[PDB]
DNA sequence: ATCGATGTATATATCTGACACGTGCCTGGAGACTAGGGAGTAATCCCCTTGGCGGTTAAAACGCGGGGGACAGCGCGTACGTGCGTTTAAGCGGTGCTAGAGCTGTCTACGACCAATTGAGCGGCCTCGGCACCGGGATTCTGAT
DNA sequence: ATCAGAATCCCGGTGCCGAGGCCGCTCAATTGGTCGTAGACAGCTCTAGCACCGCTTAAACGCACGTACGCGCTGTCCCCCGCGTTTTAACCGCCAAGGGGATTACTCCCTAGTCTCCAGGCACGTGTCAGATATATACATCGAT
């Protein structure tokens, strides 16, 4: 295997991540395994978000993940929602949630 | 004549997870910004961890404890598992 | 005239404006408001159209996330109507000015 | 009170003076004048087809423009305002 | 061409709609003025930093990256506008 | 052992906060809130510590943990 | 020195060493540590001046953390700068809600 | 017998400037110390973000100035910018 | 409670702009060497944490009675919602101008780097004051009288 | 009002310890001097921002009316508060053990830097299908009747 990404079994670019860690001035040096690890973590997080979003899309019987579906995936999952609590998502809308007192009797 | 992004890598991950679900353009912009956000967060935390210890290099140890500091519980555990798995494989053979 | 009992149209409008996602503040007046606010900082600025749209997205997100907390405060006081004391309590708890 | 450096303000004059464009409020701006001067010099020396005359990059204001002819000649062009009026009050006990 | 008093572009039904999205079932009549004040304060606090990032870049055009950077600074990260 | 945060101590914290009259269930709720906050902060402190390959949570670790929560704390050699 | 050259009291040399060995950028303009040392000294003079006065009100000739908290929280634009900062042994601003006062 | 850095004597000198008779207790010393560290880390972090945002490799006084204008609130910002400009200008005035 | 009809949700047919895909170039990723400095590891010092204890005393815990504040119910008036008709100005398209973003070459000032050196700063040490406090006196609170 | 019983505030002598001042030394800041390059300046190009007009038409406005709901008022009760008494465990000072932090010396291997390929990725361009809407249809449901 030539490229470090395929050598690490990932899909995110280990090389691009290595460059961004170098010309980002986070430290004088960047260990060999740091880009591998960081790209693996990025890949896992984006795989989780895309999985949940795809499910949210399959719910509404659509085929394309629009931003609405990313918002539903993020908000409707406690751990992502804690990771992305201070994050507006353009066109995201809001979770459909009427307060329990406002509904008529 | 180039512009960097993750617009194709996120698409590969998608096709690997949901083999038949496309992703819109604005949603691709969102994911492309989410990856950048998490990258800057984990990298900034690893930089803080490099200075707080008077180290100089961002090893994998630094990225690991940075992932433990940022992501909440089960995301942290799974992300650390994936990271160590990818690192170990890279070290192997 | 035929009429639903008050509250019903408000309920269906809540349903409808929580399903959809289109921007709610009318666009052109918001562009004008942004330019008018920016004049006090650097005269003759030009606003990338997408920058104005980003400001509008952020502002609608903030007002929606403020009316959520306002509604929480109002219901906490055994009311259904939100009122300026609710908004001021929400913004005082959040930490804003 | 430096006795040598002055601000220049145009007095009343009926026939419009073509240096109006270079005003910054009531002061004649050295910067804008220099800018127009150098732009004119550059565009004119680009009309020199069979001789490489090069305008040297900005360094100050007193050596307004420095031109290089071929590979041996250098010419310093300094722009100066002329006043027919009395020598400034401060500069009397000299000469 | 100066503009003045466009805070009344955030009309009454626009704020009513924003509320209805927020879940509000019944809005008092003095919410409109307080909401316009709140919106103007927030917009000033964001556009000041947008314009500052601009001026520091020596540009004369507020890019969307400047607005996104301003929001990220205020602590309200925005996703979906490059960078 | 959370009960070490006695009823009068929560009362004193509320006094300092300006609370005039305290209900009876505020005590259990406040013990819960405090335990949550301490869980988060000590988790981050122990993370920084483990990463430094030490075994004594030092003041700088807790200062950093609080800074990371967004509650910067002046006064401990920051 | 180099802090005396700028009429500062904060050490421009130390702020240079910290901007350089802190990995904030590859290069550090030689006019940056001066500007930064000046801004730090101005904010420290502001804090210490408001603090001092409060101590003098408490008829005391020695600032203690309580006085720093009183200065930082009474001033409106120092509060906004340190809005998310707790000061050790700082106490709070004497403030009883007007509804709780007797009637 | 190492050399741990801290802004003790500096904050002390600024104090003796602004209150020639008021001392400062070791705990308030530590607080002023952590305040200097916090503000300096904020300003340098924002200067770094400015530099990287505009693809520059130097933190010049321009970046520190915009960092101050971003962090410190309004009046504090204006007065701090003035103080820094004055200090830097004075530094240029020497050699 | 049926209408009913308003509204919501379900089903199919059509259009079209957005996307998923197939190339061509290029530049950034990858690989092989070299070198040196950062990090690991072992040894040693000594500080600083932990534990144990005995006593004292301030604080916690407990009982109790009573009053004052929480909470529910009712009434009343206003003020907010809803529907219609009229007015306004957003949105869209289309054109047209151009101010300014963006890329590129040149060149000079400026900052990194290194070696010498010299004073500023840190640490140990010690003397004085400043704060806490105790006590006595005086004024001002809260509450029954 | 008043009178009292504390609570608080003022003023002064007093002790303790911690802060402020001094001195010695080592190490980092300063100063030249050299070199490389970042960035500034200008100049060209063309994208994109602004301005404006005219139409259509959806939304905003204004107004009228009714009723739901906010709010004040009253009544009851339970549940905090405040106080006095008994208990308990925190503080403190002291001492001992020893674990681990911090430092130093040595060595090695891991990463930066550089140069040399070359394929992964991006912009371009294109074909098509997912989704929005139209039209038609089945059913929930709000509600005054």
């Amino acid at each position: 295997a030539k490229t470090r990404s395929s050598r690490a079994g990932l899909q995110f670019p280990v090389g691009r991540v290595h460059r961004l860690l170098r010309k980002g001035n986070y430290s004088e040096r960047v260990g060999a395994g740091a880009p591998v690890y960081l790209a693996a973590v990025l890949e896992y997080l984006t795989a989780e978000i895309l999985e949940l979003a795809g499910n949210a899309a399959r719910d509404n019987k659509k085929t394309r993940i629009i931003p609405r579906h990313l918002q539903l995936a993020i908000r409707n999952d406690e751990e992502l929602n804690k990771l992305l609590g201070r994050v507006t998502i353009a066109q995201g809308g809001v979770l459909p949630n009427i307060q329990a007192v406002l509904l008529p009797k | 004549s180039r512009k960097e992004s993750y617009s194709i890598y996120v698409y590969k991950v998608l096709k690997q997870v949901h083999p038949d679900t496309g992703i819109s353009s604005k949603a691709m912009g969102i994911m492309n910004s989410f990856v950048n956000d998490i990258f800057e967060r984990i990298a900034g935390e690893a930089s803080r961890l490099a200075h707080y210890n008077k180290r100089s290099t961002i090893t994998s140890r630094e990225i690991q404890t940075a992932v433990r500091l940022l992501l909440p519980g089960e995301l942290a555990k799974h992300a650390v598992s994936e990271g160590t798995k990818a690192v170990t494989k890279y070290t192997s053979a | 005239p035929h009429r639903y009992r008050p509250g019903t149209v408000a309920l269906r409008e809540i349903r409808r404006y929580q399903k959809s996602t289109e921007l709610l503040i009318r666009k052109l007046p918001f562009q004008r408001l942004v330019r008018e606010i920016a004049q006090d900082f650097k005269t003759d600025l030009r606003f990338q159209s997408s920058a104005v749209m980003a400001l509008q997205e952020a502002c609608e997100a903030y007002l929606v996330g403020l009316f959520e907390d306002t509604n929480l405060c109002a219901i906490h006081a055994k009311r259904v109507t939100i009122m300026p004391k609710d908004i001021q309590l929400a913004r005082r708890i959040r930490g804003e000015r | 009170n430096t006795r040598a450096y002055y601000f220049v303000k145009f007095k009343r004059n009926p026939k419009e003076n073509p240096l109006s464009q270079f005003l910054e409020g009531e002061i004649l701006s050295a910067s804008k004048m220099l800018s127009k001067f150098r732009k004119i010099i550059k565009e004119e020396i680009n009309d020199i087809k069979d001789t490489d005359v090069i305008m040297k990059r900005k360094r100050g204001g007193s050596p307004a423009v420095t031109l290089l002819i071929s590979e041996k000649i250098s010419v310093d062009i300094t722009l100066a305002l002329e006043s027919k009026s009395s020598w400034p009050a401060s500069t009397q006990e000299g000469l | 061409k100066v503009l003045r008093d466009n805070i009344q572009g955030i009309t009454k039904p626009a704020i009513r709609r924003l509320a209805r999205r927020g879940g509000v079932k019944r809005i008092s009549g003095l919410i409109y003025e307080e909401t316009r004040g709140v919106l103007k304060v927030f917009l000033e606090n964001v556009i000041r930093d947008a314009v500052t990032y601009t001026e520091h870049a020596k540009r004369k055009t507020v890019t969307a990256m400047d607005v996104v950077y301003a929001l990220k600074r205020q602590g309200r990260t925005l996703y979906g506008f490059g960078g």
